[PDB]
């Protein structure tokens, strides 16, 4: 019964300032003999299927821009887009796997 | 490359089952933990539930009783879904994710979608 | 020499500098490991669980920790038992926390990666792919780095080179296919054979509830040190749950058994080893037990010979 939530809805940006998006749990996501933080941060283009930007809430996989520095830990998450662009208009959601998951809300970045 | 493939979507009565699949290449179909997400139409995302290599634990979504019951066939390379009893709001698209394992039990290779649509 | 652990630190490291100064070849006084064992017997049942070796501890422990590196290298030995309780304690305090101080040492260059306790334990199951996810995310690391790291730290726990890591117990003269052998837990009378396959001579076996990486795990208790004149054959024996349990234990239960915790998705992630009241204190009361995960497991491995799982408490 994890319940993600996430703020604001509806973030606009301009082509190249740096904006974040926090994902706050309700519970701890702490495994607690390995210090992981069980999260992982999704990005749906409009119309496509989503990808995998972060894992363990730090932790980049491979292929994504050195651009999405996610961190945060214990029970507030963050993701922070260091200089955006018209390549990122997408929604970004995140997910939990401590239990069983439960993605967030979603946030979407509309170009001004 | 990998490239996870679904079908077996449509336009369904409402009140009977369906049963998805799901189909791969180009890796190991076995020794992964299959799953499946499903979206909503223009909504958040939502977890469904997941199973082992050899088939032995099964995971659901806090739901009915056999509402969902996946089930794969390693030999087909196949992957499995039936929905059982529709509601008039199951409409969505439905994702075949793979989760590997040193992975923070996340999805990396997502497929493409297969809408279901229940109505007259 | 046997209660050599109950001095003070200083006086400790003094009187295992005289033992290697003054013995420097091996098989002379082969009695010394009951002093190297107890100087780490008495730094476990004082040490936070699960953190990393501080750089105390990790000075005291690399001076003793050649006297038992000088006698794996031989063949015929006379101290099994105390050699192997080096092994044991050396599993328990190489947990997941520990290697990520090690692959940060070995990546700045640091001291941390001169010695640490996981390159004698009986951790067999860490590979390549696993010691990768295993850095730590405080230390941000470039990639170039941690390829190096593990690639270092996977030399020196090598399995063949210098015969450094095993062929000395009793009970590894049981297993057949060495390959598939995850971590091998030398209890008292009883040494667990955790393996992921069924080829392994032992008394009995207990194949778990639930599925490991690829295929299930098994536990092939081998009771006093014995093996049989073939594999089990038949159908593997469950793993008993235990789902009503208290947490405040006042008399000493569990001290001498082991509660090894394994987890599904990524792997065995901590040995620990109940050597006195201490230590048992110090699992049943912090935040050790969590059971509002969805993959981790907790087994008990008792010396009677028989295993099980702790699925809940009060």
């Amino acid at each position: 019964d994890i319940v993600m939530s996430q703020s604001p809805s509806s973030l606009a940006v301009s082509a190249g300032e740096k904006v974040t998006m926090n994902c706050k749990s309700s519970q701890s996501l702490l495994n607690s003999r390995t210090r992981k933080n069980y999260l992982a941060w999704y990005q749906q283009k409009p119309g496509q299927s989503p990808k995998l930007l972060i894992y363990w809430a730090s932790t980049r996989e491979s292929g994504v821009p050195d651009r999405f520095t996610g961190s945060g830990s214990g029970t507030d998450f963050t993701l922070t887009i260091s200089s955006v662009q018209a390549e990122d208009l997408a929604f970004y959601y995140c997910k939990q796997s401590y239990n069983l998951p439960t993605f967030g809300g979603g946030t979407k970045l509309e170009i001004k | 490359e990998v490239k996870l493939l679904e079908s077996g979507g449509g336009l369904v009565q409402p009140g009977g089952s369906l049963k998805l699949s799901c189909a791969a290449s180009g890796f190991d179909f076995s020794r992964y933990w299959m799953t499946w997400v499903r979206q909503a139409p223009g909504q958040g995302l939502e977890w469904i539930g997941e199973i082992n290599p050899d088939s032995s634990t099964i995971n659901y979504t806090p739901s009915l009783k056999d509402k969902f019951i996946i089930s794969r066939d390693n030999a087909k390379n196949t992957l499995y879904l039936q929905v059982s009893k529709l509601r008039s709001e199951d409409t969505a698209l439905y994702y075949c994710a793979r989760s590997p394992y040193y992975y923070g039990s996340s999805y990396d290779v997502w497929g493409a979608g297969t809408a279901v649509t229940v109505s007259s | 020499m046997e209660e050599l652990g109950h001095l003070t630190t200083e006086k400790q490291e003094y009187a295992l500098r005289l033992a290697t100064v003054g013995y420097p070849k091996a098989g002379v006084y082969s009695g010394l490991i009951g002093g190297a064992t107890s100087v780490l017997l008495s730094a476990y049942n004082r040490h936070p669980l699960f953190q990393p070796l501080h750089t105390v501890m990790r000075e005291t422990l690399f001076i003793g920790s050649h006297v038992v590196l000088r006698e794996l290298r031989l063949n015929v030995t006379t101290q099994g038992p105390n050699l192997a309780l080096y092994q044991l304690l050396s599993t328990a305090l190489c947990s997941a926390l520990e290697i990520g101080e090690v692959l940060r040492g070995l990546a700045l260059g640091t001291e941390s990666g001169l010695f640490s306790p996981c390159y004698l334990s009986l951790r067999f199951d860490l590979t390549r792919d696993k010691l990768l996810s295993m850095a730590p995310q405080e230390a941000t690391l470039d990639q170039a780095a941690v390829s190096n790291a593990v690639d270092g730290f996977l030399g020196r726990l090598s399995l063949e080179r210098e015969d450094r890591d095993a062929w000395h117990l009793p009970a590894y003269k049981c297993v057949d296919r060495l390959d598939k052998v995850l971590m091998i837990i030398p209890l008292i009378n009883v040494t667990f054979i955790i393996s992921s396959d069924r080829e392994v001579r032992g008394s009995a076996l207990y194949e778990a509830s639930t599925t490991y990486l690829s295929s299930s795990l098994f536990l092939s208790p081998v009771i006093m040190n014995k093996c049989s004149q073939g594999a089990v054959a038949g159908e593997p024996r469950q793993i008993p749950k235990i789902q009503n349990f208290t947490r405040t234990q006042k008399s000493c239960i569990f001290c001498g058994f082991a509660l090894l915790s394994y987890d599904e998705k990524e792997g065995l992630e901590t040995t620990t080893y109940i050597t006195s009241q201490e230590v048992q204190n110090s699992i049943l009361s912090s935040n050790y037990f969590d059971f509002d995960n969805l993959h981790v497991h907790y087994l008990l491995l008792t010396t009677n010979g028989t295993v099980m799982e702790i699925a809940g408490l009060y």
